């Protein structure tokens, strides 16, 4: 759309269908055209590549949208049926070194 | 209101990334890696 | 002796009129921020004791003379930047932006927007120029009153960070909004040719040539 990020930071939403392997992305509440289909048993790590043009770069948000499970519910086995989003201490940001 | 039964039978998971205003979006990539 | 580069002769291009309007809107918007934060309220009657002011109508609803106070400093800033020759270019992104193109105002946060090294140098130069403008007005007032040397009349270089704060923030935020709008601003002058292989322009060559001339002159003086 343009000019929709200066007012409020842009939000890409990543949804993964573990039952079908369909990777689709939504940005600013509208689905993007690009989609990825992965093969079964694929282990996918959330990842962000960024070159910093600011003191603050980005922010991992672990919320949920309508009709979708939070990320912790898929990451952890004990939280498989817990709609409340969670960020347990095991989860942490890693970087290539 | 989200359907509680759909949330229990579903396998779709979500996370989002906020690029703070002032950071160039062309320099930021979001998605999944193996 | 303060001399800003005179901008009366130079005129703004018509293509930058979109930016002029948009930054006038953004300045009105930050003014709405401070107005609402202080607690003034919208009302057709303008009272200072009642703490009410009608200028919470949007920028389009503002009067033409009301818009003057905003785009005026904008006009001087741009004519100052252009009188220095700094070529301002206009990217495809803003072209998409122009093609794209109960009062709840909301500004654009410039906290994370950042400039480059060279852009910082340019912002510092335009900032000191604005400060010399203020210096000329203060000095005309000063020997209009005869005396009263103002403490901040010292050069911009002599100024301190706290004194430089508001000048610097203005001179930077204008460039920040220019960048986020997408205008391409760079240096005005361009190199014509550097005669790098020229041995002459090496300092040693000129030094030794001058030494040769001096030694030969001294030789003639001792011969006579």
């Amino acid at each position: 759309p343009g000019q929709g990020r200066n007012n409020n930071g842009l939000e890409i939403g990543c949804v993964v269908d573990a039952a079908s392997g369909l990777l689709t992305f939504i940005a600013n509440g509208k689905e993007l055209s690009t989609y990825y289909q992965v093969e079964p048993s694929t282990k996918l790590f959330p990842a962000v590549f960024a070159q910093a043009t600011s003191p603050n770069v980005f922010q991992f948000e672990l919320g949920r949208i309508k009709n979708v499970m939070p990320l912790s519910a898929g990451l952890f086995k004990s939280e498989h049926k817990n709609p409340v989003p969670q960020c347990p201490p095991r989860l942490h940001v890693q970087f290539l070194s | 209101r989200d359907d509680y039964d759909f949330l229990m039978q579903t396998s779709t998971y979500y996370y989002s990334v906020r690029i703070f205003p002032g950071q160039e979006p062309a320099n930021v990539w979001v998605g999944w890696i193996t | 002796n303060p001399q800003p580069v005179d901008t009366s002769n130079i005129t703004i291009p018509e293509k930058l009129e979109y930016f002029i309007n948009k930054y006038a809107e953004h300045s009105h918007d930050k003014w709405s921020m401070d107005k609402l934060a202080n607690g003034w309220i919208y009302g057709e009657i303008y009272s200072d004791s009642s703490k009410v002011q009608p200028l919470m109508k949007p920028y389009k609803l503002l009067s033409e003379k009301e818009k003057e106070i905003y785009r005026w400093p904008i006009k001087e800033s741009l004519k100052t930047m252009l009188a220095w020759g700094w070529r301002i270019e206009r990217t495809r992104e803003g072209d998409s932006m122009a093609l794209y193109n109960g009062y709840s105002p909301r500004a654009i946060d410039m906290s994370n927007v950042t400039l480059s090294r060279d852009l910082h140098a340019m912002a510092e130069m335009m900032a000191e120029n604005y400060h010399n403008i203020w210096a000329k007005k203060k000095k005309m007032e000063l020997e209009s009153k005869g005396g009263g040397n103002h403490p901040l009349l010292v050069p911009y270089d002599t100024l301190t960070a706290k004194e430089k704060a508001k000048d610097r923030e203005k001179a930077q935020d204008i460039l920040k909004f220019l960048q986020i709008n997408g205008y391409a601003v760079s240096r005005g002058f361009k190199d014509l040719e550097l005669d790098t292989p020229s041995i002459e322009k090496r300092f040693a060559y000129s030094f030794l040539q001058q030494l040769i001339r001096y030694v030969d002159e001294a030789h003639q003086y001792i011969l006579e």
